[PDB]
């Protein structure tokens, strides 16, 4: 059920959070 | 009564959820069409401009 | 090593024929990218 999602870090589709040192998992993106 | 439609069809949800599509080969989006306005004269006044 | 890209990746001839590729979420072009008032008394120039 759960899906392998892939991506790369081509702004503005996918960019880190600011801090995203305190985030996890998803939420990092 | 037929097989197959090379036409200016626009494709959407509906008629995928029937028939099967291709690639589109030409891009589009819906637009307005007037009647070109006529060309405008100097005007009075408009030694001011 | 997976099994669906929700990515920016674009469409093409060779990918095609060994993905499946969805209908376009967005359309898009090459393009070309190069690098980029009066004062006061300007009626001096």
């Amino acid at each position: 059920k759960t899906v392998v999602v892939t991506t790369i870090l081509e702004s503005p589709y996918v960019m880190m959070k600011k801090n995203h040192e305190m985030l996890e998992g998803n939420e990092r993106y | 009564k037929a097989d197959i439609a090379i036409a200016p069809l626009t494709i959407t949800l509906v008629r995928e959820e029937v028939i099967d599509f291709s690639k589109p080969f030409m891009s589009l989006g819906i637009s307005i069409m007037i009647k070109k306005p006529q060309k405008s004269k100097p005007g009075v006044f408009s030694f001011l401009d």
